[PDB]
C-alpha cells in the first residue's frame, strides 16, 4: 500500500482506516533525559505502534504498520516481534515477506535485526534455497559485511551446503586477496569438511598461500592465514617452513616476515631444538629489529617478547642463584 | 635536542609507514590508501600552516556538547530509539571520564527515566513501554552505576533481572541477546557485566559459558560473534571481559590473542582497526585498546615475569595522537575518523580509549602518560565495565550488601 516514502504518504493520524484507534504518546515522564525530537512521520508512526502493542490487535492493518514503524527505525526490535507475531497470527505468506526481507537488507544491510528476522523465515520454511545466492549478492556491494557472512555460515552448516563454497572462496579471493573475511571462510569451509590433519589438503593450503604472500608480500591476511593453520601443531614441527621463507628475505621482506620468523624461533626453542642459544640470539636480534626499526608501532609487543624469551630460554634460565 | 620532534606521527621516519601494496591493487588498498592521505594532510597541516602543534583536548567544547545532549536530541538519533540507555551511559560516562559532576536533578531524572525503561520481569528496554533486551539493559546498569546513589542502585529489580537472565540462557552455555533474538558473545558480556556489578550470579548461572566463549577464539587468535567468525574488537572485548569476570580467562589462547590485538593497531595511523585489513577507527581505541590491560593482569596473574610494569603492550603515544589529532570535531564531540561527523558513541568511545592510554596502573604499580597539555588528563576507566573503577567498587560494595536472590 502507501510506501514511507510515496509522495502521497498520509500521516496515521489522518488516515480515515484508523479513525478508530487512539494513539499512545511516549511516556518519558515529567522531565526527560536524551529525549530525541522526533520528525511528525517518526511520532505518528511510532504513536499508532504504541497503540496496537498495547492493545494487542492481531489486524492487517497492524502488519502493515510495523512496515512503517521498522522502515523508520529498522533497530526496534519491539516492533520486530511484534511484526514475528502477526505473521504466525495471521498466517502471512512467508514467500511474500522472504520478498519483504531480502528487499530491506538490501537497503539496510548492516543492521542485526533484518538478518535475524531473514534467519527465523528460512528456519520457518525449512528452506535455503534462496539464501547463498541473495548473500553473494549483499557481498557483492560490501565484501565484508559481518552479518552476511555470518548468515552464509549458518546456512552453509544448518542446511549442509558445503559443495560449492571453496569454490565460491576462490573466486572472491581473486576479486581481492586482501579480503580477510574471505581468509576467514576459506577456514571455516575447510576445517569443516577435510580438516587441516590431512597431510594432502594442509600441503596444499601453505602452497597456495605461499604463493599468495609472493604475490602480495604485505597482504597480512595470507601471512595470518599462514601462521594460523600452522601454529596448533607447533612451528616448529615443519623444519623446511623456516628456510624457505628466510629465502623471501631478499626481495619479499616485510615486517610480517621478520615476525613470523621470530613465531617459528619462539616454537623452537619451547620444544627444546639443536643449538638453543643460537636460535635465542637470532631471535633476539629480530625483536629488536622490530621494536626500534620495523615494526616500531608495536615496540612494546615486540620488547615484550624480547625479554620473555630471555626469561626462560637463555644459558642461565635453569641455573641457581648459588652457582 | 632541536631537530627532535616530539610527536611521534610527525617525525620524519614515519613516512616510511605509508601502506605499501606492492603495485597490486584491490578494493582493501585503494580504501586504506584514501584514509592514510587524509590523516597525512591532518598530520602535515602544522608543517604546511607553520605552526607549532599543540595537542589540546578541547575539554569545554566537548561538555557542552554532552550536556545538552543529555537533556535533548535532535532526530538524527531517532536510529537510537530503541537505545535509549545506551545514550544515557555515553553521555554520563563521557562527563564521568572529563570529571564534570553530575548535578543531583540530572541524576535523579535519569533514574527515573531508567525506571520507566525497566520491563516487570526483569531487564531494561530500549525505552518506556519496550521489551527487555540485554544491551540496553547493559548500559541501564553501567549508567546507574555512574550515578551511584542509592536511589539508582535501588532503580534495579535484582530478582527479576536474575529471572529474565535465566530466561534468555540456553543449553550449549549461550545466552539470546533478548526473547526470540539472536545468540552471540555480545550477550554473555552483557549478562556477566549486570550480573557480577549486582551479586546476582548464582552457581550455575553461567554454566557453561567460559566454554561457549572459547569456542569463539578462531584462528586468527582474536575472537568472532559465534564460533566460526572472523575476530572482531568488539567481540574480542566482549569475550575477554567475559571471561575476566568469570575468572576463566585461561580458557583462551591468551598468546595468541595478544599477538592479534597489537597487530591491529595501525602503524601509519596510530589508531587500531577493528579486524585484519579494514579501516582506522576510533571507537575502537577502547574496544581494541581496553584489551591490554585485561591481558596484562590476566597474564601477571600466572605470574608473567617478563611484563612492563610502566606501559600497556600498545603504543600509548601513538593512540593519543590518532585521537587528539584526528578524531576531536571543532565544535565538540568526537568521531570515528577525518571526514566523519561526531556522535555520543564515539565520544564515549574515544575518550575511554585516551584513558586507557594514558594510564597504566598494575598493583602498585602507577605510570601515565599524557600528549599535549597536561589538562589533556582524564580520569581513569575500568577495562572491564568501563565505568571509573571507584564506581565499579563502589557498586559491587553496595549490591554485596544483599544476598543473592533466592539465598
Ligand atoms: C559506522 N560506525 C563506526 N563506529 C560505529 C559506527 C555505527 N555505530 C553502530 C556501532 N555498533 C557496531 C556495528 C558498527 C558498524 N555497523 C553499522 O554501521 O551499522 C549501522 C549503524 C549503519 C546500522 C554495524 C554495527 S553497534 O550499535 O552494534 C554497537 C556498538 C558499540 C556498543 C553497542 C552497540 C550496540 C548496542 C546495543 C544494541 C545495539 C543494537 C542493534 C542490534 O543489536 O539490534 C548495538 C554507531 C552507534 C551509535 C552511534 C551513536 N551515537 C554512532 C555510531
Ligand atoms: C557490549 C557490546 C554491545 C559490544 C559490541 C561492540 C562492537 C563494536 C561490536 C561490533 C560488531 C560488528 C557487527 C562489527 C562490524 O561492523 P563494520 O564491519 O561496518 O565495522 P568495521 O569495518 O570497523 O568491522
Ligand atoms: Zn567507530
Amino acid at each position: 500500500f502507501l510506501s514511507l516514502d510515496s509522495p502521497t504518504y498520509v500521516l496515521y493520524r489522518d488516515r480515515a482506516e484508523w479513525a478508530d484507534i487512539d494513539p499512545v504518546p511516549q511516556n518519558d515522564g515529567p522531565s526527560p533525559v536524551v529525549q530525541i525530537i522526533y520528525s511528525e512521520k517518526f511520532r505518528d508512526v511510532y504513536d499508532y505502534f504504541r497503540a496496537v502493542l498495547q492493545r494487542d490487535e492481531r489486524s492487517e492493518r497492524a502488519f502493515k504498520l510495523t512496515r512503517d514503524a521498522i522502515e523508520l527505525n529498522a533497530a526496534n526490535y519491539t516492533v520486530w516481534h511484534f511484526r514475528r507475531v502477526l505473521l504466525r497470527s495471521l498466517q502471512k505468506d512467508l514467500q511474500e515477506e522472504m520478498n519483504y526481507i531480502i528487499a530491506i537488507i538490501e537497503e539496510q544491510p548492516k543492521n542485526y535485526q533484518v538478518w535475524h528476522h531473514r534467519r527465523v523465515l528460512v528456519e520457518w520454511l525449512k528452506d535455503p534455497s534462496q539464501e547463498l545466492e541473495f548473500i553473494a549478492d549483499i557481498l557483492n556491494q560490501d565484501a565484508k559485511n559481518y552479518h552476511a557472512w555470518q548468515h552464509r555460515q549458518w546456512v552453509i552448516q544448518e542446511f549442509r551446503l558445503w559443495d560449492n563454497e571453496l569454490q565460491y572462496v576462490d573466486q572472491l579471493l581473486k576479486e581481492d586477496v586482501r579480503n580477510n573475511s574471505v581468509w576467514n571462510q576459506r577456514h571455516f569451509v575447510i576445517s569443516n569438511t577435510t580438516g587441516y590433519s590431512d597431510r594432502a589438503v594442509l600441503e596444499r593450503e601453505v602452497q597456495y598461500t605461499l604463493e599468495m604472500i609472493k604475490l602480495v608480500p604485505h597482504n597480512e591476511s595470507a601471512w595470518n592465514y599462514l601462521k594460523g593453520i600452522l601454529q596448533d601443531r607447533g612451528l616448529s614441527r615443519y623444519p623446511n617452513l623456516l628456510n624457505q621463507l628466510l629465502d623471501l628475505q631478499p626481495s619479499h621482506s616485510s615486517p610480517y616476515l621478520i615476525a613470523f620468523l621470530v613465531d617459528i624461533y619462539e616454537d623452537m626453542l619451547e620444544n627444546q631444538c639443536d643449538n638453543k642459544e643460537d636460535i635465542l640470539n637470532k631471535a633476539l636480534e629480530l625483536c629488536e629489529i622490530l621494536a626500534k626499526e620495523k615494526d616500531t608501532i608495536r615496540k612494546e609487543y615486540w620488547r615484550y617478547i624480547g625479554r620473555s624469551l630471555q626469561s626462560k630460554h637463555s644459558r642461565e634460565s635453569d641455573i641457581p642463584a648459588s652457582v | 635536542p632541536v631537530w627532535s620532534e616530539p610527536l611521534y606521527s610527525l617525525r620524519p621516519e614515519h613516512a616510511r609507514e605509508r601502506l605499501q601494496d606492492d603495485s597490486v591493487e584491490t578494493v582493501t588498498s585503494i580504501e586504506q590508501a584514501k584514509v592514510e592521505e587524509k590523516i597525512q594532510e591532518v598530520f602535515s597541516s602544522y608543517k604546511f600552516n607553520h605552526l607549532v602543534p599543540r595537542l589540546v583536548l578541547q575539554r569545554e567544547k566537548h561538555f557542552h556538547y554532552l550536556k545538552r545532549g543529555l537533556r535533548q536530541l535532535t532526530d538524527a538519533y531517532e536510529c537510537l530509539d530503541a537505545s535509549r540507555p545506551w545514550l544515557c551511559y555515553w553521555i554520563l560516562h563521557s562527563l564521568e571520564l572529563l570529571d564534570e559532576p553530575i548535578p543531583q536533578i540530572v541524576a535523579t531524572d535519569v533514574c527515573q527515566f531508567l525506571e520507566l525503561c525497566q520491563s516487570p520481569d526483569g531487564g531494561f528496554g530500549g525505552g518506556p513501554g519496550q521489551y527487555p533486551h540485554l544491551a540496553p539493559t547493559y548500559a541501564a546498569v553501567n549508567a546507574l552505576c555512574i550515578i551511584g546513589t542509592e536511589e539508582a542502585y535501588n532503580v534495579i529489580n535484582r530478582e527479576k533481572l536474575l529471572q529474565y537472565l535465566y530466561s534468555l540462557k540456553q543449553p550449549d552455555g549461550s545466552f539470546l541477546m533478548h526473547v526470540g533474538g539472536e545468540v552471540d558473545v555480545r550477550s554473555a558480556y552483557c549478562a556477566a557485566s549486570v550480573a557480577s556489578l549486582t551479586n546476582i550470579i548464582t552457581p550455575d548461572l553461567f554454566e557453561g559459558t567460559a566454554e561457549w566463549i572459547a569456542r569463539c577464539q578462531n584462528w586468527e587468535g582474536g575472537i568472532g560473534g559465534v564460533p566460526g567468525m572472523e575476530a572482531h574488537g568488539g567481540y574480542t572485548f566482549c569475550g575477554l571481559a567475559a571471561l575476566v569476570i568469570l575468572k576463566k580467562e585461561r580458557s583462551l589462547n591468551l598468546k595468541s590473542l595478544l599477538q592479534w590485538v597489537t597487530s591491529r593497531q595501525m602503524r601509519f595511523e596510530g589508531g587500531f582497526q577493528g579486524r585484519c585489513n579494514k579501516l582506522v577507527d576510533g571507537c575502537y581505541s577502547f574496544w581494541q585498546a581496553g584489551l591490554l590491560p585485561l591481558l596484562h593482569r590476566a597474564l601477571h596473574a600466572q605470574g608473567d615475569p617478563a611484563l612492563s610494569m610502566s606501559h600497556w603492550m600498545f603504543h600509548q603515544q601513538a593512540l593519543q595522537e590518532y585521537i587528539l589529532m584526528c578524531c576531536q570535531c571543532p565544535a565538540g564531540g568526537l568521531l570515528d575518523k577525518p571526514g566523519k561527523s561526531r556522535d555520543f558513541y564515539h565520544t564515549c568511545y574515544c575518550l575511554s580509549g585516551l584513558s586507557i592510554a594514558q594510564h597504566f596502573g598494575s598493583g602498585a604499580m602507577l605510570h601515565d602518560v599524557v600528549m599535549g597539555v597536561p589538562e589533556n588528563v582524564l580520569q581513569p576507566t575500568h577495562p572491564v565495565y568501563n565505568i571509573g573503577p571507584d564506581k565499579v567498587i563502589q557498586a559491587t560494595t553496595h549490591f554485596l550488601q544483599k544476598p543473592v536472590p533466592g539465598f
